[PDB]
């Protein structure tokens, strides 16, 4: 009945996962021993007749540090330690490592487990997967996953939630052929993907949370602040609702562009709570704010498909409809004319959650508008410009030479997103 | 991948590893008798990665000894920390060829080889989720360097799965026991190339030079040396010997540092500068370190690194400081000296942040880097085989085994391919 699962790869990534499942569980008043003191929280959570809760969800890694620090953290009573599943050797941000080399001697194990989590998935109606584009692991062993899926279910949805690395937060410099690479084997089969650009959650953390350096834990939280405010409608029910299935049909109009750029506003560190929040139209004007989104892109050079919204607090229909009439007015809007419908409404009266003890402080009003346009071609360029200047001299191929792959794969994933990159400039031109 | 296997090789590697295994255990609080005493949970919280559990609670090194003249492993012993090391681990010839390849390599290295594996072996399959072998090694003597060279091989064919590392001690004119460097330094060179996968060279004359200038060391002998290679080879493995999302694991280390196959040469930095005794140092502001890298005598290689460019840049700074003011130094550095660079390869210089300073320090500097000024280096080495074998000096010493030139011919004719792929990157544009 109306089952979900979720997935958690690389060490970014199941990081991101332990936030967002904890965001999650003080949403519903979870405690870590999953005592209950909507029942939206069941697509999420199974309760066995004990009363224990523990999330429809899976954390694994080709390496155990971050699952042992799970494994020793604060939710012993929480996660059953088989859907805590850890390897021995390790991708090292490599996507073939992590894909042929390693992946697939883990993966028939991780889908034993996945099947037997999905024995009591009745009402399954998609997977959810939490990736980095840099993350040798959440590159290699994520495209694997995918495509294995595909293989074993297809129809069944798998919607992605990835991550954009940035140079000052950047570990490793083959990255971009990782996210060549991911996006090249995934885009057949992400049905919708959001990626999180570092560089605007690192100016968000040092402008708006007047952070003097952005910590991986501020990052994180406010992360998964943005995707529980994308999940809420999933894990919440209200008088208007958007599932899976209507995210994919009012998102994803292009099989091929299935990037959709959401943003979230606001955010305001506990300091500044003494002055008064953002009404409405302030928080919906803030919401177009070139700096205020999870990527460093150039609103002002898209072409706008459909507008969709998620207020989630203390947001009349009335205020709504306000703000909606008053963005029409704004002259960095351009629309295309196969697409004349440009808004889509979501209003939830449950008040935001943030973490105890963190930057962010308490708000009656929230907004996580869902944007998709030509602006994020912007990333596509930056990716592109360093893939082309490396892969023009062959540098680090040979890492990738040495697990049994060839240039071939390389040269036709760049194509393919070159592909991708001048469908968007084609929409994009009149 | 939460472990490494030392390996020495001749004496000055064996006086090396053990000045390495000393600072260490004095930074990662462990007593003379194996048992941590430490404070900082730091140290003990991935100890395994150059430590291993033993009886009780004592931590014992993971190391082995190499070698062929039986005073080195006596040397060792009557070093401090020498005890401390397993007692099984010394493997010693009972003759010794005293910098005489040839002699050594076939008649003492035979069995050597056989049992050195077989140690290899016994903490191999006994050891949890190995990952790679790092070794220090000599190359001005020929045995020591014909023992690094057939350890290398034997467990790189062994193991090709496991990431390969060594350190060298590159000869220098200045001082020469013996005339036949040549000689095994291109048969050396001709083996790592392709069989090792990280090389951190140190230049020996580099060492005199500034001991002679920079630290007023007249007379630098073998500890002087020693104690700032070690603190600079503590300084470049502090990457793994404790917590930091850059550079996980060895892998992760070859895969972001090495861009081709054969590009696998490192120049390595350390600031500020010291010695043994000097406790006249006082505390220098960040600027002053960040600047530091672009000296040559801070560097430990004689070369000229103005000239080249860094393919890629690592670097790690211990201490307690404001690291926003430090990669704003690092901004300012790159655009000031960008043509130092290479501008195909995106964001190169990756760079994280010590808590823990080393012994009496506060604030300290590492640099690594890869570039065309190793070639240097291998010029070096040419002119120095070419002059003595032009008139085929002291050749009748290598043939008295029986061998021929053709792998002398081998071996200068890939060195030289190697300085023609150093010299065509440096020389390609963007
Ligand atoms: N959003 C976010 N990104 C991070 C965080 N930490 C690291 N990253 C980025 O993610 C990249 C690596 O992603 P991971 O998924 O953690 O790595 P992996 O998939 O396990 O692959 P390996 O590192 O080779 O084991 C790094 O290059 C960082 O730039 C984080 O806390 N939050
Ligand atoms: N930096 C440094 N160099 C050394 C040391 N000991 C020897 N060397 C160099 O190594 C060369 C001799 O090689 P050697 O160590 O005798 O080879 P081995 O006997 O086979 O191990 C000389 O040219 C020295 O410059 C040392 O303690 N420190």
């Amino acid at each position: 009945m109306r089952e979900c699962i979720s997935i958690h790869v690389g060490q970014a990534g199941v990081q991101i996962g332990n936030a967002c499942w904890e965001l999650y569980c003080l949403e519903h008043g979870i405690q870590p021993d999953g005592q209950m003191p909507d029942d939206s929280f069941n697509t999420f959570f199974s309760e066995t007749g004990a009363g224990k809760h523990v999330p429809r969800a899976v954390f694994v890694d080709l390496e155990p540090t971050v699952i042992d620090e799970v494994r020793t953290g604060t939710y012993r009573q929480l996660f059953h330690p088989e859907q805590l599943i850890t390897g021995k050797e390790d991708a090292a941000n490599n996507y073939a490592r992590g894909h042929y080399t390693i992946g697939k001697e883990i993966i028939d194990l991780v889908l034993d487990r996945i099947r037997k989590l999905a024995d009591q998935c009745t009402g399954l109606q998609g997977f959810l997967v939490f990736h980095s584009f840099g993350g040798g692991t959440g590159s290699g062993f994520t495209s694997l996953l995918m495509e294995r899926l595909s293989v074993d279910y297809g129809k069944k949805s798998k919607l992605e939630f990835s991550i954009y690395p940035a140079p000052q937060v950047s570990t490793a410099v083959v990255e971009p052929y990782n996210s060549i690479l991911t996006t090249h084997t995934t885009l057949e089969h992400s049905d919708c993907a959001f990626m999180v650009d570092n560089e605007a959650i690192y100016d968000i953390c040092r402008r708006n949370l007047d952070i003097e350096r952005p910590t991986y834990t501020n990052l994180n939280r406010l992360i998964s602040q943005i995707v529980s405010s994308i999940t809420a409608s999933l894990r919440f029910d209200g008088a208007l609702n958007v599932d899976l299935t209507e995210f994919q049909t009012n998102l994803v109009p292009y099989p091929r562009i299935h990037f959709p750029l959401a943003t979230y506003a606001p955010v305001i560190s506990a300091e500044k709570a003494y002055h008064e929040q953002l009404s409405v139209a302030e928080i919906t004007n803030a919401c177009f704010e070139p700096a205020n989104q999870m990527v460093k892109c150039d609103p002002r050079h898209g072409k706008y498909m459909a507008c969709c919204l998620l207020y989630r607090g203390d947001v009349v229909p009335k205020d709504v409809n306000a703000a909606i009439a008053t963005i029409k007015t704004k002259r960095s809007i351009q629309f295309v004319d196969w697409c004349p419908t440009g808004f889509k409404v979501g209003i939830n009266y449950q008040p935001p959650t943030v973490v105890p003890g963190g930057d962010l402080a308490k708000v009656q009003r929230a907004v996580c508008m869902l944007s998709n346009t030509t602006a994020i071609a912007e990333a596509w360029a930056r990716l592109d410009h360093k893939f082309d200047l490396m892969y023009a001299k062959r540098a680090f191929v040979h890492w990738y030479v040495g697990e049994g792959m060839e240039e071939g794969e390389f040269s036709e994933a760049r194509e393919d997103m070159a592909a991708l990159e001048k469908d968007y400039e084609e929409v994009g031109v009149d | 991948m939460r472990e490494i296997v030392h390996i020495q090789a001749g004496q000055c590697g064996n006086q090396i590893g053990a000045k390495f295994w000393e600072v260490i255990s004095d930074e990662h609080g462990i007593d003379p008798t194996g048992s941590y005493h430490g404070d900082s949970d730091l140290q003990l919280e991935r100890i395994n990665v150059y430590y291993n559990e033993a009886a009780g609670n004592k931590y014992v090194p993971r190391a082995i000894l190499v070698d062929l003249e039986p005073g080195t492993m006596d040397s060792v012993r009557s070093g401090p920390f020498g005890q401390i090391f397993r007692p099984d681990n010394f493997v010693f010839g009972q003759s010794g060829a005293g910098n005489n390849w040839a002699k050594g390599h076939y008649t003492e290295g035979a069995e050597l080889v056989d049992s050195v594996l077989d140690v290899v072996r016994k903490e191999s399959e006994s050891c949890d989720c190995l990952q790679g072998f790092q070794l220090t090694h000599s190359l001005g003597g020929g045995t020591g360097s014909g023992m690094g060279t057939l350890l290398i091989s034997k467990i790189r064919e062994e193991y090709p799965d496991r990431i390969m590392n060594t350190f060298s001690v590159v000869p220098s004119p200045k001082v020469s026991d013996t005339v036949v460097e040549p000689y095994n330094a291109t048969l050396s060179v001709h083996q790592l190339v392709e069989n090792t996968d990280e090389t951190y060279c140190i230049d020996n004359e580099a060492l005199y030079d500034i001991c002679f200038r920079t630290l007023k060391l007249t007379t630098p002998t073998y500890g002087d040396l020693n104690h700032l290679v070690s603190a600079t080879m503590s300084g470049v493995t502090t990457c793994l010997r404790f917590p930091g999302q850059l550079n996980a694991d060895l892998r992760k280390l070859a895969v972001n540092m090495v861009p081709f196959p054969r590009l696998h040469f490192f120049m390595p930095g350390f600031a500020p500068l010291t010695s043994r005794g000097s406790q006249q140092y006082r505390a220098l502001t960040v600027p002053e370190l960040t600047q530091q890298m672009f000296d040559a005598k801070n560097m430990m290689a004689a070369c000229d690194p103005r000239h080249g460019r860094y393919l890629t840049v690592a670097a790690v700074f211990r201490g307690r400081m404001s690291m926003k003011e430090v990669d704003e130094q690092m901004l300012n550095v790159q655009n000031k000296n960008s043509s130092y660079f290479v501008e195909w390869i995106p964001n190169n210089v990756k760079t994280a942040v010590c808590d823990i300073p080393p012994r009496g320090l506060k604030m300290s500097a590492t640099f690594i880097g890869n570039s065309t000024a190793i070639q240097e280096l291998f010029k070096r080495i040419s002119e120095q085989f070419t002059a003595m074998f032009r008139r085929k000096a002291f050749l009748h010493w290598y043939t008295g085994e029986g061998m021929d030139e053709m792998e002398f011919t081998e071996a200068e004719s890939n060195m030289n391919d190697l300085v023609s792929e150093y010299q065509q990157y440096q020389d390609a544009t963007a």
